[PDB]
This record gives structure tokens, C-alpha cells and sequence, in this order.
RNA sequence: ACCAAGGGUUCCAGUCCAACGUUAAUCGGGGCUGGGUGAGUCGACCCCUAAGGCGAGGCCGAAAGGCGUAGUCGAUGGGAAAAUGGUUAAUAUUCCAUUACUUCUGUGUAAUGCGAUGAGAGGACGGAGAAGGCUAAAUCAGCCUGGCGUUGGUUGUCCAGGUGAAAGGAUGUAGGCAUGUAUCUUAGGCAAAUCCGGGGUACUCUAUGCUGAGAUCUGAAAGUGGUUGAUGCCAUGCUUCCAGGAAAAGUCUCUAAGCUUCAGUUACACAGGAAUCGUACCCGAAACCGACACAGGUGGUCAGGUCGAGUAGACCAAGGCGCUUGAGAGAACUCUGCUGAAGGAACUAGGCAAAAUGGUACCGUAACUUCGGGAGAAGGUACGCUGUUGUUGGUGAUUGAGCUGACGACAGCCGCAGAAACCAGGCCGCUGCAACUGUUUAUUAAAAACAUAGCACUCUGCAAACACGAAAGUGGACGUAUAGGGUGUGAUGCCUGCCCGGUGCUGGAAGGUUAAUUGAUGGGGUUA
RNA sequence: GGGUAAGUUCCGACCUGCACGAAUGGCAUAAUGAUGGCGGCGCUGUCUCCAGCAGAGGCUCAGUGAAAUCGAAAUCGCUG
RNA sequence: GCGGG
RNA sequence: CGCAACCA
């Protein structure tokens, strides 16, 4: 779980570290993971798009199956794993013809243990199965949209759903953002909660552990001068204007969804 | 004081070489203004 | 001292001195004439790819053009192979001698399945730390040669100089890693596979393989031992931590296709090849970047002795230099230092600057504290040389010699002073601000400014919000609400009261007002 | 009130807050700071009040040889 | 110029 | 009292 730091300086005083025993130590299983390059923020026209992005660490991409299309092949768990590009941990599946593959490990998945997909999958955690064939009021992972595209759900390391009832072709579910959606009864969803679930827990610490995580400081627009941020100038400490983005956008409570084409598969959302 | 020139030779001439300006427009429009106005070497 | 970059003949020799050289110059990086750079193994070229670039088609765009697929380029990274000695005025891992190694060709001989653009393996990789085994190197000894000292002594336990052949071949150790072998089988590997992956059996796990420093053997006038000992090597190893650590080819396995008694493959033998370009010289520099033969800047490599923790420092070695105006004099004044009676901050905006402290071991050390600190708090003692005596450690000739490390106890001797020079913290009390390490006005501001971990609010359901872009599209993110964006605050402790009238925002929609649109009415003009 | 012989600064109080005040955060806070203020021990050429000495310039000789400026100059004081 | 008082 | 029309 989490292990707190003894302060022997004082960049040590606030780090509280997730601590897991049965994560592998040792190199990821090689024919699975690939190169990934660090953009720093900067799209095709070499612009920054998103500030607060570059360095960290050097990572690769593990290559994570998220479609589970392997159907009726029952697998076993190998071992479980740390993954950099994401927060859950991953689980490395051996399947009985000897294919290797990973998933999103479940909450309590551990070495040894078995998971399946398809319809007959029985009700386990990690195993894949369509929304049809779910228990009402079943705890959820990765959870599809489009039919035959992947998990796109509920992914991050302690997210969960609620299949709250389905009714025709759409399941009705509850998101962890307190959303009430609608998906298709073909799609399919995995049995349980996310694997690392503390990762919530933790503290960095200092300044330096969050460039680790290639995050890059944050400057107050309060701070820059009238060209940079509408919140720039003054005299001493001055915020006299209604709390804007850099580019005018207003920051405390103004909506900016637009979308008009996915709206009629919202039944609730937040802040209702 | 470390001074602003620093010399390269590769990089001179993919920044100023002739194959750099023969690949846009305005790079042979810069070759053709060097003709018109008669150097004796057209780049770097 | 050697490279890269950059420079471009400055390199070497002969000759000349006008100009250039902050003076003269017979000299020169100056003038004139001539010479000089030798490669299968060094580097580049070459094969391979990263970031990125270009990009057939394609998508988008008034045009110009933008993005991008297939591909094709792009090193700062991956991919064959050489050492020792000698030689020029100037080149040498290139020339010569000796001894190697790599990879190609052919021409044969003997054996017989060869296999891709496909599949697999491998190449293939982080930080930190530690133990060991070694070796270079250094030093001492041994040996060879010479010497017998301008002044007391010096035929020795004396002085000085010289003196340890590498790559490669064989061997396969210290260490490291994997249990291996055989057989049957198989929802996987775009199709095939005898291959890889997955299953099952039997024996093995005091077993097999791979890898591997160094030693030994060989190479091959003195030319042999000890000690210390690497940052080098084993080691791309091992342990541990989290922030989770290139790619592709060369290489190996497998079959598809295609051939088939051939071709191809592999074992050996014979003969022959390995092109092209660079190679001089300069590298804290007078040759590069700074207008200069300019106190600046410039990446990597090597780096000996005494003492020393040390690549600090003092003095030296190898090597290289005396910095391209000198000669006098020895005024004020300026700069840079040294010392200074008595006093000791009275100076001054201000102890500014100077003076001072300073090492090692041991003793001792307050408030306060987030229990880690504070703290090297403060402060104090000892320390040289000579001899005597003890414990101990490491190597290991022949159990233990010789060499060598560490720690003490006594006794004496000398000086003003034993940390001897160089080197090398000043300290304490109260208080504001910012938690802290960091960052910043290149060139008058380093801070209380910025950031920060932490906190909160808010937006965002994924073709996400948001950003860039004309669009295509790209980032966000090969992420998915424990995520991502914006805003403020700023560790931590204790906390964070009242106000929704104003301006925002969010929700509501009864009514008023209200655009394009539509075109009912009414009015006019024309005249049969 | 303390500190000094003597304190517009400092520290501790008081509250009459011209014109503090709670995430443009309030009040504290160990550690940290080439941070601001004040005090002390040591130490001193900072000073009373400067003296001597060393090196480098200055000065003289030989050689080379600038610069800014400049209407023209036979370019004194005082009072007006 | 359209509604309200 | 509000909403909307303003080019001597
Ligand atoms: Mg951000
Ligand atoms: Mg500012
Ligand atoms: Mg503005
Ligand atoms: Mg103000
Ligand atoms: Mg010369
Ligand atoms: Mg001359
Ligand atoms: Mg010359
Ligand atoms: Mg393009
Ligand atoms: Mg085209
Ligand atoms: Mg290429
Ligand atoms: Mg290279
Ligand atoms: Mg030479
Ligand atoms: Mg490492
Ligand atoms: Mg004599
Ligand atoms: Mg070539
Ligand atoms: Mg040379
Ligand atoms: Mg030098
Ligand atoms: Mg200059
Ligand atoms: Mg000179
Ligand atoms: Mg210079
Ligand atoms: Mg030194
Ligand atoms: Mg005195
Ligand atoms: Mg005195
Ligand atoms: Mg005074
Ligand atoms: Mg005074
Ligand atoms: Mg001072
Ligand atoms: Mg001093
Ligand atoms: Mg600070
Ligand atoms: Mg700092
Ligand atoms: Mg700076
Ligand atoms: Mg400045
Ligand atoms: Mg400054
Ligand atoms: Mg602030
Ligand atoms: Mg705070
Ligand atoms: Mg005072
Ligand atoms: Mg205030
Ligand atoms: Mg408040
Ligand atoms: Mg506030
Ligand atoms: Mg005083
Ligand atoms: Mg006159």
C-alpha cells in the first residue's frame, strides 16, 4: 500500500510511495512492447498545443489488448506488471495455445489465475463479455462505445461502472464522473474494478518528482504581463477580472460542451 | 564571451547550401536575384 | 601530449627584409623558390536505422501551396579485421622487418537439399551501490655498464645510468548465466514449418551447455623477484530502487516460392583481390570563434614523482617555455602587497574592506524541533624528532621467510612556536519575509519576485474539453474522470467569519421585446 | 519598558488599525537563505593618525607612436 | 414604436 | 418602467 518516508532531507519529508510485493520485477515480455517518443506538447507544425509537457523519464509502450477478441481460448495470469504509460497495473496472459497478450489487470487479479471472453465466459473478474450477458448491478471495467473498437471506459487505475439496466439495445450504466450513459448491449465491458486503486494515495513530494512524470511548472496568468494573459499587469498583486484562460476562455463554471451528436445517449449527467 | 557565429559546415550548407535553396520558390527566387545581379558565387 | 570541429599549407628546406611583427631583427605563422600527406585493419565512403526531412499515389487548399501513405534520406547511435620495433628535413597502426588477423572472389575436390520480401530469436540498452578477482602503472630490489669525486669523509649498507617485447595462437581458470535431455502432442505464430510458443511423459537439478578477466605455454651488457595498486578489465555482470530505461540491419533458426542431380549449400585445398576519399600542420590556440600575433570562449582523450583522502596544494619529472619594446632613476601620486607603538569600530549609510577562524583524533555541546535535526552548536585537549616496547592486519619464498598496512605504552631530545611552509569553517543572541532544493531582468536589480510538493474550484463521457492549422489534419493520447485542461493559493500546524445588491456564471422559461423570412392590407404611377 | 553614557533604528508591550484580516489566504513555524533589520565576543590600519618597506606605473634616455577636441587667438586679477 | 404601471 | 429602432 502506501509507505510514508522518513524526513532525512527535506525534499523526503512529503514522499509517500506506493509500495506493491507482487508486481514483476524484471523487463517487460519484449514482443509486446514498442518504442514510444516523447512529443513535449507539440503538434505537426511544431507548435506547443498543450503547455506543462516534456522531459520524464523515457518509457515504452506496452502494447495492451483491449479488444479481449480472443474468444472461447481460456488464459492464465503470469504475472502482474508495472505499466509507465498508464496507472493501472497490467496483467500478462498466457492463453492455452501459448499466446501471450495483456490486459488491464483487474483489482484483485493475481498470478495463476484464470480469465476468458466471449459469451460464455463465465462471471469472473477480468473476463470480457458482452453487456447482454451481465448481471444488473455489476461492477464494470473497460467498457466499450462503438461496437468491435475496444475498451474506451472506465480504464484508470481504480475506475469502475454500474450497469444500472438494460432496455432494448441499450444498457444503461453509471460513470465514475456521476454520469448516467446509454450503450449498446453489444458492446463489451470486463468483470470487476481497476487493479491499482491507491494510486490516488501517493504524494510526489517535490518539485522534481512531477518532472519525472514530464510535467512542466505552471506560471499564474496573475504573474505575466498584459501581453501574455488576460490576467497580466498591476500594480502589486492585482486579479481585477473575471478568471479567464489564456485565450479569453472564462475558467470558473462556464460549460464548453458542444457536441450535439452524442447528446441523446446521455440520460443523466453530473452536477444534477 | 562565447560569440554568435560558432562554424559548421554541414550545418552552413543545409541551412544556406544551393540544394536548400533550390527547394522552394523563394529560395530560387533568391538564386535568380543572385544571377540578375551577377555574383560570383550564388551561395555559401 | 592526442583527437573531433574549424582553419586551409600556417608543415619542412633554401633564400630575402621593403611592407607585416605594437621596438630592432640577420629572425618569423612575412616575401620568393622548392619539397612534403603512401592504409584490406585508422576515419570516412559503404550496410542499418533515431529525432527530423522529402515524399509516387492520396486528402486538403483562390493560385503559390499544406499534410501525409508506400517509400526514400538523415548520425550524435548499431554493423569485419594489427601489433611490436625501425626509419625522413618534413608521413607513418599507412613506408620497411617480423609476426598476425578479416572478408571476398574465382578454380577444383569430397558431401548433399537449397532456401524470403514471410515467421521467430538475437542485436536490445536506466539510475545508484557493493564485494571480489585481476592487470596496467609506480616503486624497491636483483642484474649490467661506468665512477672513486676542486672541500672533511666516501672500495661501500657508496654513487649514476641502463635493464621487464605486443598483437595473435593454444588453453579455458576466478567469476557469471540458463536445470538439461529424449519422446509423444498441439484453438498460437497473416499461409508453411523439422522452427519458436504451449501441453504430457521418463531421467536427471553432486548435470549439462554458453560466457568469461587474468595466469601459463607459444609468439620469442643485463633483461629476474617483492610491494602498493587502479578511474582500466571480468562487467552490456551482480544487488537494489522507481521515474520502469532506442530502432533497424549484419547474425541465427524455419519453411513458402523456386529448382532438382544441376544449381545452391559446407569441408578443405590452390591462386588472386580488398576500390574511393582523408592523412601535412595548429587544439586553454599567434593557425578556431572574438575587426588584432586580443588576459575572453572552445567538446572529448592522456596525465608520472615526494607528501597527500584527492584530478586539492607545495616542490619536481617527461615535455615545453621566459608571455616581441628595452635601459636607468628610485619624487608626489595611483595600483598590488608586507609589517606596525598605544587604543580596538571611536570609521562608516552600513565592520564595506581587511584582520581573524581553519586539519586529524578524542572529550563536550543549549534553546527549540516536523524527532530527521539544530550540531562541526558553543568550547577544550593532544599532535615534532629519537629510542625501547607491545598488540594486530595483508601478501606469501621455503606452516611460514622477506615486503608492507594499522593501533598503542613508556622514556628521552630540541625550539618562541611541532596542524610547522602551502593548504585549511569565524562564532553567538533577538527579529521581519519566503517552508525547503531550484529559477530570473545575456550586459547596473538574485530578491520578499517566479516555481514548487500540497490544497481548492471549475471544465471535460472520448470523434473529450482545450490548443495549433485556411482546411486536410495534428497534439491532448496510442491517455479515458484515481484521466486530461484552465484558474487561483502555496510545505506543515491551527484554521479560513459575514454579504448574492452590482458584474460574471449556472439553472428556469410564464410573460414582454425582438432578425432574416413571408407578404395581408392600404396608397400612388401608367392607360383601354 | 529593555538594551546604550547617550538609540528617529532594534526588541517587548499598549491599541487612538489616517488606511490589517482569513486561499490577490490570516496567525505561527523546526530546517533552510551569497534574504532584510538590530545586538555581542573575537579580530583587526576601518579609524585616532598615519609611518616604513617590496613590486608595478609615474619620471629620464633610446625605439615606435594614438585619442577625444578645435571660429581664430598677442588666451592675467579685481570692481563694474 | 411595441407592452406595463 | 422595460425591450427594440438613431447617418441634419
Ligand atoms: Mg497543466
Ligand atoms: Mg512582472
Ligand atoms: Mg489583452
Ligand atoms: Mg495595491
Ligand atoms: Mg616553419
Ligand atoms: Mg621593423
Ligand atoms: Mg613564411
Ligand atoms: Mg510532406
Ligand atoms: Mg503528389
Ligand atoms: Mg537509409
Ligand atoms: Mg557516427
Ligand atoms: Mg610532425
Ligand atoms: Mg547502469
Ligand atoms: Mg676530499
Ligand atoms: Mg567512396
Ligand atoms: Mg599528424
Ligand atoms: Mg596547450
Ligand atoms: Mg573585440
Ligand atoms: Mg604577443
Ligand atoms: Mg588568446
Ligand atoms: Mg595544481
Ligand atoms: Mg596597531
Ligand atoms: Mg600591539
Ligand atoms: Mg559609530
Ligand atoms: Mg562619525
Ligand atoms: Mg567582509
Ligand atoms: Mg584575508
Ligand atoms: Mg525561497
Ligand atoms: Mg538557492
Ligand atoms: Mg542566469
Ligand atoms: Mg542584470
Ligand atoms: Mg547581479
Ligand atoms: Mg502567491
Ligand atoms: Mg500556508
Ligand atoms: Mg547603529
Ligand atoms: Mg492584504
Ligand atoms: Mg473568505
Ligand atoms: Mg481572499
Ligand atoms: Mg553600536
Ligand atoms: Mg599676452
Amino acid at each position: 500500500p502506501i509507505q510514508k518516508c522518513k524526513p532525512t532531507s527535506p525534499g523526503r519529508r512529503f514522499v509517500e510511495k506506493v509500495v506493491h510485493d507482487h508486481l514483476h520485477k524484471g523487463a517487460p515480455y519484449a514482443p509486446l512492447v514498442e518504442a514510444k517518443k516523447r512529443t513535449g506538447g507539440r503538434n505537426n507544425n511544431g507548435h506547443i498545443t498543450t503547455r506543462h509537457v516534456g522531459g520524464g523519464h523515457k518509457q515504452h509502450y506496452r502494447i495492451v489488448d483491449f479488444k479481449r477478441n480472443k474468444d472461447g481460448v481460456p488464459a492464465v495470469v503470469e504475472r502482474i506488471e508495472y505499466d509507465p504509460s498508464r496507472t493501472a497495473h497490467i496483467a500478462l496472459l498466457k492463453y492455452a495455445d501459448g499466446e501471450r497478450r495483456y490486459i488491464i489487470a483487474p483489482k484483485g487479479l493475481r498470478a495463476g489465475d484464470k480469465v476468458q471472453s466471449g459469451n460464455d465466459a463465465p462471471i469472473r473478474p477480468g473476463n470480457c463479455l458482452p453487456l447482454r450477458n451481465m448481471p444488473i448491478g455489476s461492477t464494470l471495467h473497460n467498457v466499450e462505445l462503438k461496437i468491435g473498437k475496444g475498451a474506451q471506459l472506465a480504464r484508470s487505475a481504480g475506475a469502475s461502472v454500474q450497469l444500472l439496466g438494460r432496455d432494448g439495445s441499450y444498457a444503461i450504466i453509471r460513470l465514475r464522473s456521476g454520469e448516467m450513459r446509454k450503450v449498446h448491449v453489444e458492446c463489451r465491458a470486463v468483470i470487476g474494478e481497476v487493479s491499482n486503486q491507491e494510486n490516488n494515495l501517493r504524494s510526489l513530494g517535490k518539485a522534481g518528482a512531477a518532472r519525472w512524470r514530464g510535467v512542466r511548472p505552471t506560471v499564474r496568468g496573475m504573474a505575466m504581463n498584459p501581453i501574455d494573459h488576460p490576467h497580466g499587469g498591476g500594480e502589486g498583486r492585482n486579479k481585477g477580472i473575471q478568471p479567464v484562460s489564456p485565450w479569453g476562455q472564462k475558467a470558473k463554471g462556464y460549460k464548453t460542451r458542444t457536441n450535439k451528436r452524442t447528446t441523446k445517449m446521455i440520460i443523466r449527467d453530473r452536477r444534477v | 564571451m562565447k560569440r554568435t557565429f560558432q562554424p559548421s559546415e554541414l550545418k552552413r550548407k543545409r541551412v544556406h547550401g544551393f540544394r536548400a535553396r533550390m527547394a522552394t520558390k523563394a529560395g530560387r527566387q533568391v538564386l535568380a536575384r543572385r544571377r540578375a545581379k551577377g555574383r560570383h558565387s550564388l551561395t555559401v
